[PDB]
């Protein structure tokens, strides 16, 4: 042949730049993964094994490799778990496409072949899953507790798990609604006290103080979001301020969401100001010329409760407005105590959110990847044409996940994935790698499970990224 | 001062360097000669892009630092007042005389002696053009053959589609502004304008001056049959400055007081139009809503926002004067014309002012319509040389058949007259014969044919087949003898091509040095 | 020292290569996007990382990229005219014009004069144009067959786009919008609405010319015999589009005087509006609540926040007039509308008309997750409405997918049998460029081009004028049975524009660049 | 002309008629001084307006 | 000259004025040509040559 | 069919190279003469050929120019078999000179 024009040079540049990112984060997979040392440009040195944090500190200038960075962010938004696993899977797929492109297979044939393997891969993981009931709070407690044990705090996971379950079951109808909004649950952490003290508030709890306004209590509140001449101007400044208050008073708004301190006290209006926009969205769904009564919310009793360890908080209950919202109050000795307490709540809410959309449980420890690679090999024998080798390359790329967990466990990566493949042939998905005992063991008895949405979204989002990279012919720099 | 870093070129190498710089310009334009000549890409300093094969336009857009190259550009200003078409043919002929002169410098012949040979052989070629020339309009003035000649010149441009209609307009335009018996036609009395939109077949002949401006009010009378024209530099209203009025009104007391003074100025100047007997009022500025309200009641149309140079062009064509103030108005300063109309273009709001004399006049303006501004711009140059062709026929109606038949027939006589000169200038006469053969040779090369086989074939036909000159067909027509093809160029143009080319070669050979200081 | 200090002129040898290399590089850039299987491309501006994006549209790529070559600039300008006027074939014009110049460069190395090549392409153009006229098949009767052809053309235009997956539901939207028109091909009559939320399959359609905009605060939901009058002026407050003018305020009473002066100025404006005797009012500027109550008290519906596209469209759909000046009453034409009702689609208040004069208009309501999806959905839909409106004016249709491009190449080959010497070679390269379009389509699909394209030559050689390429199964079949066809005006426009674009490049043997400022 | 002009800025409307006349007065004076001496032939180096 | 305009003529008096040679002995012959103009007015080329 | 179509066009193009080289060695224009013969033999006129004496195209039967059939048949076959052997060999194994 000739191949004078070589567009594949950019293809190989995109694969090399994308594989370099997946090869780095690979060693951080699993609880036993090795820690990494990141040094900031200012000279600060930090050590963390979290994959989502390292990818943000890499400062990736390459366009194709930035797609994997955005791929990890899309995984945390939907499922919220398995950030490191997605980057590793997407890296092994592009590495397998290198051997296929050298054989002369066209990318569109490769791209369309992964879609058929993806549709078949979803059916395999679904049939082998374990259906569970969403209305049962015993499974939700055990699935969250065992999942948070592999997280940072394994001791207090038993306390924070029912706080997240009772919050979701309150804002979501059990076994009815398939969609859960994580922004409908607000977590407030303050210094002082201990994690043993937690309060689930059906209303909203904020961080603001009503100072210097001394009303501090408003019942049945409608909340809404919005030398002689020298002395005369001071009287005119009070007129302009009171003018805008008169229009508010006609509508009946007793609480405003932001010299005027005294005018708001005469009208018995609680002062809530310095509020973040993201915090307003939580209040938006819960409860001057354009200001009217129709845009006002509702409330029962507003007040500021000052405790020893929870600081100054605004407790507003009985909103009486269409919606379902709750609030969680978190206490703890130091800042790192309440920091990891809230981070464990986000991980708890994401796992519960995955169980609401898809009700199922699958084993961990590399089990879903080996069973997937086992059935796709037999499924590739029935296909004809170029789809035969493309599916086998998609199946063999699933071996990177179990081989990585076995490598971080000290075992032999080559001998482990070989023995497990025959265990799934005769047995079921229950077989897998147990990192706690350091050897091959039944994962079902180890009580290590993960929701189905984590594995399904991992294959769905990574495949769309791999197909998007292969379809790129070149890059053009405009101005 | 500034003797150091001073560029100096002297000696025999100076002449060979000047010829090389001159051949660079001739070799560039020789590809664009003829109707089939290739175009040239022009990139303006501001980023504009235009494409034209016109030789006079190329020389104006070429920026050359070399001094001798600048002399070649200055020749275009002299020829455009006469031919305006074969200007490229002179640059090609000037480059051929210098190219053949390089072979003579190697023999040791003095440059002045070479320049004397060209001057001696030039008069022989000019004399031979008078014998073979034939007339057309001799003793009888007729417009029938005159229109057919202009149809061929427009065939080399992009206007070749509408070419037949634009020929009758240029004939009636020149005969209107001047008589053929007078034999004096001024180009300043002929103007050419145009606007995007329409087609080239919509070109019309309006006798007068035309500029694009609307009326002061759309309800003003659109037709004025009588001739009364008031041309002033100030609008009819209370006097306003040339930039900003900025009236000072303190309260309603000053409003009602100044409004009455303005109200007296409203009816004074509007009724003043009928006192002088004027009808159409041409003012440099516009009118207020109250000023146009009084004109509708009195039926007095007017034009607003007239440009500065437009005022002078209207007063000259209509026979009026520029009136600085209404105090100097009189009956003698009123302009004349046969009709005044407002003609719009499609849905466009331009509405160009139309001044028609309804009779003959001393000035006319040709307007062109088209879908592209670059095509209209090339259509303006299409009429430029077309007016020169008609003007040359008015001065001398004797013509010589073109298409290379003229240049080839001259070299046959010059080559025979060379043996009658026992002197070193004989070589210059022989080189002058081969230089005339280049112009008809570049025509065949641009047509995708073998240049040499076409040239020598025509030579044998003029000597053997028939004494009258035969031309070369660059359009791939039926056969030779362009007399049937009706490709004809004026005799005055043929005499200028040889005369102007001889001037340039004589000036370049006699300059042996070019001096100029450098940056210190 | 002929051209120095920024002034550059390429000689006959270099300006020859520079003209083609600059033009061929443009054609080779977008050639990967031809066909439904075409490749994508990444566009990133230098210095700004927020310009990252991926699109397979050949028209979008040529607009954002800069061109420093005057020879390639002509080819880019001819591509933008193709997208702005006809709307389809932007990539086809660029690729076909580039292939003509790539083959013309090899002919110059054979010492074939450019003027001879031009004489050959002019004769081959007329022969290739008559081939489409003989194969064009229209339908005077059988609107079912005429409507089915519109669905095939709409599905073909939507190919290689963001909507290509859901296009099956969109063919019913685009055809019905044009089918209800049944008249002049004015596209202003069909409004386009872009709303957030819902998938692409949730896009609705309204035949009563639904408005994308909401009016007022409290407005009547029904009105009988509403007269439409459009006006242009500020209805909100004083100092509209006036900068530099201030107001001296020494106290609060001065502000109340402005409020009284505002209500006094608005009252005089409402009076002049009511002198027209209208039941409805339209203006581009927002309407303040005080004149809104003056309109609601008299039954006049207050319409505000109109755009430039609204005044033009509301005039023809309702049969009204722009009427920028409402000062003089009853000097303007008023629209005719039977009913104006409020319809909520996408959690937004929308305006729905009924029984308007010439009520053949309609509106398509797009549904998407974000604005970037809606913007690309409108560009893909608007390009489809252009060719469907052209199909109503000329109902002649031809078969696409390599069928029409190969048929024209066969007619040029037979013309090469009777011809003089030099024009024979020139027309052969013209026929080879027509066969490059079905060749590039097969390359972007992964199929073997040399196998499929060469079989089409033997297919159209003896009979079988309807043969073509099938991208679905990767074989050759009837284009009439598979339902792949395009309009006739599109093929004639792409064929002539590509011939005129390549003709200008050959006529330029030299490029003169002056000194940049 | 580029050399001799008259520019005066006043807020009076009646003074505008005099300023425009004063600018023409300077030109009329220069034309009168030539007529005052009785010079029939006038040869100017700079252009002369209409 | 430095302005860019070209002067063309065979006059010997005009050429010597535009040269302005910095050599001291060259300035002597230039000054003799100036005295030739006041006494006669021509022949500057003959005297210099 | 498809793949055998391109190979035949190159075989027919080589046959047109023989009259092209003959015209080049005579100083004439091969582009015009060869193209006119292709247009002449396309419809009728099977006897048309090149005239080296007058430098134009004329009837070969009238001008009395002909060649033997056994010679042309042998040149046609010997050229096809010679190019078939060279095309089939993808590798050359050279040994040590003796």
């Amino acid at each position: 042949y000739q191949d004078r024009d070589k567009p594949a040079q950019i293809r190989f540049s995109n694969i090399s730049a994308a594989k370099a990112v997946a090869d780095a984060i690979r060693t951080s997979l699993g609880p036993k993964g090795m820690d990494k040392m990141i040094q900031d440009g200012k000279g600060d040195v930090t050590i963390t094994n979290d994959g989502a944090t390292i990818l943000k500190q890499m400062q990736v200038l390459h366009p194709a490799a930035r797609m994997l960075v955005e791929l990890s962010k899309a995984q945390d938004i939907e499922a919220g778990d398995g950030t490191t696993s997605v980057v590793i899977i997407a890296g092994s797929l592009l590495d397998s496409c290198t051997k296929l492109l050298q054989k002369g297979i066209h990318p569109t044939i490769i791209s369309e072949s992964f879609q058929k393997a993806l549709e078949k891969g979803i059916e395999i993981l679904t049939d082998m899953s374990r259906p569970v009931e969403l209305s049962d709070r015993e499974t939700l407690l055990n699935s969250a507790t065992t999942s948070l044990n592999s997280k940072v705090v394994s001791q207090y996971s038993s306390l924070l798990s029912p706080m997240s379950v009772n919050a979701v079951m309150k804002v979501i109808d059990p076994a009815t609604a398939t969609s859960v909004d994580l922004r409908d649950i607000k977590i407030v952490k303050k210094l002082g006290g201990t994690i043993d003290d937690c309060e689930l508030v059906e209303g909203l709890v904020l961080t603001q103080k009503v100072s210097n306004s001394g009303i501090t209590r408003v019942e049945k509140a409608k909340i809404g979001l919005i030398y002689a001449q020298m002395d005369r101007v001071l009287r005119e400044e009070r007129a302009y301020i009171l003018n805008l208050v008169k229009q508010i008073k006609k509508t009946g708004c007793n609480v405003l969401l932001i010299l005027a301190l005294h005018f708001l006290n005469k009208m018995k209006i609680m002062v809530i100001k310095d509020i973040e926009r993201e915090d307003i969205e939580f209040i938006c769904k819960t409860i001057i010329d354009q200001f009217t009564a129709d845009m006002l919310g509702s409330a029962e009793l507003a007040e500021e409760v000052n405790l020893n360890g929870s600081g100054k908080l605004l407790k507003i209950t009985g909103c009486a407005s269409p919606g379902k919202t709750v609030t969680i109050v978190v206490r703890g000795s130091n800042k790192l105590v309440i920091e990891e307490a809230e981070r464990s709540i986000h991980d708890a809410l994401c796992v519960i959110r995955c169980l609401v959309k898809k009700r199922a449980l699958i084993a961990g420890g590399g089990a879903p990847e080996i069973e997937l690679a086992l059935r796709l090999t037999e499924y590739s024998r029935t296909l004809s044409g170029m789809e035969s080798y493309c599916v086998r390359a998609f199946a063999d790329a699933m071996e990177v996940i179990p081989s990585t967990l076995a490598e971080n466990a000290g075992l032999n990566p080559i001998s482990t994935v070989t023995e497990l493949r025959n265990r799934h042939a005769q047995g079921e998905k229950t077989a897998g790698i147990n990192v706690r005992k350091g050897g091959i063991s039944n994962i079902l008895e180890e009580l290590v499970v993960q929701p189905l949405l984590v594995s399904v979204s991992a294959l769905t989002l990574a495949t769309e990224t791999v197909r998007s990279i292969l379809k790129i012919d070149d890059v053009v720099n405009t101005r | 001062k500034d003797q150091d870093r001073k560029s100096r070129l002297m000696g025999l190498e100076a002449l060979k360097s000047h010829i090389m710089a001159a051949k660079a310009v001739a070799n560039t334009m020789r590809t664009s000669l003829g109707p089939n000549g290739l175009d040239k890409m022009m990139v303006d300093k501001d980023g504009d892009v235009t494409v034209t094969n016109d030789g006079a336009t190329i020389l104006s857009m070429m920026d050359v630092d070399h001094q001798i190259a600048k002399l070649m550009v200055e020749l275009s200003k002299s020829q455009d007042d006469e031919i305006g078409d074969g200007t490229t043919g002179v640059v090609v002929l000037a480059g051929a005389l210098l190219e053949e002169a390089e072979q003579l410098l190697d023999r040791g012949i003095h440059p002045i002696r070479i320049a004397d040979g060209y001057e001696q052989a030039a008069r022989v070629a000019i004399e031979h053009l008078d014998k073979i020339s034939d007339s057309v309009l001799v003793d009888i003035k007729d417009t029938e053959p005159l229109i057919q000649t202009a149809k061929t010149t427009l065939g080399s441009k992009v206007v070749n589609s509408c070419h037949r209609q634009m020929a009758e307009i240029a004939v009636n335009a020149v005969l209107t502004v001047a008589d053929m018996e007078r034999r004096d036609v001024d180009f300043e009395l002929i103007k050419v304008e145009g606007k995007v939109g329409g087609r080239l077949e919509d070109t019309k002949l309006i006798k007068g001056v035309i500029v694009d401006k609307d009326f002061s009010h759309p309800q003003m009378p659109k037709k004025v049959e009588d001739a009364k024209i008031a041309i002033l530099t100030c609008p009819f209203e209370p006097p306003k400055p040339k930039t900003k009025h900025k009236l000072d009104v303190t309260s309603v007391e000053d409003y009602k007081a100044l409004q009455k003074y303005e109200k007296e100025k409203f009816e004074e100047m509007i009724q003043q139009i009928k006192e002088t007997g004027a009808n159409l009022a041409i003012c440099q500025w516009g009118f207020d809503d109250e000023a146009n309200h009084l004109l509708l009641q009195n039926n007095l149309p007017a034009v607003r926002w007239v440009g500065g140079p437009e005022i002078e062009l209207i007063a000259i064509a209509t026979g009026g004067r520029i009136v600085p103030r209404f105090s100097e108005l009189t009956a003698e300063k009123l302009g004349f014309a046969g009709l005044v109309q407002e003609i719009s273009f499609g849905t466009t709001k331009d509405k160009m002012l139309v001044i028609e004399q309804c009779k003959n006049s001393r000035a006319v303006t040709i307007f062109i319509r088209g879908g592209n501004k670059m095509i209209i711009e090339e259509a303006k140059r299409s009429l430029h040389d077309a007016l020169c062709v008609i003007r040359n026929l008015i001065r001398d109606n004797r013509v010589v058949y073109g298409g290379g038949a003229a240049e080839i027939s001259c070299a046959l006589a010059v080559s025979q007259e060379a043996d009658k000169c026992p002197t070193l200038e004989q070589y210059a006469m022989r080189a002058f014969a081969d230089a005339l053969e280049v112009i008809p040779m570049a025509l065949s090369e641009n047509s995708g044919m073998n240049p040499i086989q076409t040239m020598t074939e025509v030579r044998a036909r003029q000597v053997k087949e028939m004494n009258p000159a035969l031309g070369i067909d660059c359009l791939h027509k039926g056969t030779n003898d362009m007399k049937q093809q009706h490709v004809i160029e004026t005799l005055i143009g043929k005499k200028q091509q040889i005369s102007l080319a001889t001037q340039m070669v004589r000036m370049i050979l006699k300059i042996d040095d070019i001096r100029k200081p450098g940056e210190s | 020292n002929i051209f120095k200090a920024g002034a550059d002129e390429e000689r006959a040898e270099t300006a020859r290569l520079t003209s083609f290399i600059g033009a061929i590089a443009i054609g080779d850039l977008v050639k990967s996007t031809l066909g439904p299987k075409g490749m994508d491309k990444i566009l990133l501006s230098s210095g700004r990382d927020a310009s990252l994006m991926v699109t397979n549209d050949g028209a979008t790529i040529l607009k954002n990229i800069g061109v420093d070559n005057p020879a390639a600039k002509v080819l880019v300008d001819m591509s933008r005219v193709q997208d702005d006027e006809v709307g389809d074939g932007t990539t086809s014009v660029t690729v076909l014009a580039a292939e003509l110049l790539r083959e013309a460069e090899s002919l110059i190395a054979k010492k074939i004069h450019p003027q001879t090549i031009i004489a050959g392409w002019r004769e081959a153009t007329k022969a290739a144009r008559e081939a489409l006229l003989s194969s064009a098949v229209d339908h005077g009767s059988d609107e079912v067959k005429f409507r089915q052809d519109l669905m095939n053309i709409a599905g073909t235009t939507l190919s290689s786009k963001l909507l290509t997956h859901h296009k099956d539901h969109f063919t019913k939207l685009a055809v019905e919008a044009v089918l209800r028109l049944k008249g002049s091909g004015n596209l202003e009559a069909i409004h386009i609405i872009k709303k957030l939320g819902g998938s692409l399959a949730d896009s609705y359609l309204d035949e009563g010319f639904l408005l994308d905009k909401k009016i007022g605060v409290n407005q009547p939901k029904r009105i009988e015999n509403a007269k439409i009058l459009i006006a242009n002026t500020g209805m909100d407050t004083d100092k509209i589009k006036i900068f530099g003018s201030r107001v001296r305020v020494d106290s609060t009473a001065k502000v109340a005087e402005i409020e009284h002066a505002e209500k006094e100025k608005m009252k005089e404006k409402v009076e002049r509006i009511l002198k027209h005797g209208i039941n409805c009012f339209i203006n581009r500027q927002l309407i303040y609540n005080y004149p809104e109550q003056l309109f609601g008290a008299a039954g006049v519906m207050a319409i505000e926040h109109a755009d430039f596209a609204g005044v033009e469209r509301l005039a023809l759909v309702t049969g009204g007039e722009i009427a920028s000046t409402f000062d003089h009453p009853e000097l303007v034409k008023l629209g005719s509308c039977k009913l104006i009702e409020e319809v909520m689609i996408g959690e937004d208040k929308l305006i729905h008309f009924s029984g308007v004069a010439l009520g053949e208009a309609c509106t398509i309501v797009l549904r998407g997750a974000t604005q970037q999806i809606l913007d690309e959905a409108e560009r893909s839909l608007h390009d489809a409405l252009c060719v469907l409106a052209q199909t109503v004016k000329d109902s002649r249709t031809v078969y696409g997918g390599g069928c029409s491009e190969m048929l024209m190449a066969h007619a040029v080959t037979q013309l090469a049998n009777r011809t003089p010497g030099k024009e024979a070679v020139a027309m052969e390269s013209y026929a080879k460029a027509l066969r490059m379009l079905p060749t590039i389509i097969a390359d972007n699909a992964g199929y073997d081009s040399a196998d499929l394209v060469a079989q089409l030559r033997a297919a159209h050689s003896e009979g079988n004028t309807t043969a073509g390429l099938d991208m679905r199964e990767g074989t050759i079949g009837d284009m009439a049975i598979l339902g792949i066809t395009e309009s006739f005006q599109v093929k004639r426009q792409v064929l002539l524009s590509a011939a005129e674009a390549a003709e200008v490049i050959l006529r330029v043997d030299n490029i003169i660049k002056a000194a940049p400022r | 002309a580029e050399k001799d002009n008259a520019e005066i800025r006043v807020h009076t409307v009646e003074d505008y008629q005099a300023i425009v006349d004063a600018e023409w007065n300077i030109l009329y004076d220069k034309l009168e001084k030539i007529h005052h001496s009785g010079a029939k032939v006038v040869s100017s180096k700079l252009p002369i307006g209409d | 000259d430095g302005r860019g305009k070209a002067t063309i003529s065979n006059d010997g008096a005009t050429i010597l004025k535009l040269l302005d040679v910095v050599h001291p002995a060259a300035k002597t012959l230039v000054d003799i040509a100036k005295s030739q103009d006041a006494e006669v007015g021509d022949g500057t080329t003959s005297v210099t040559l």
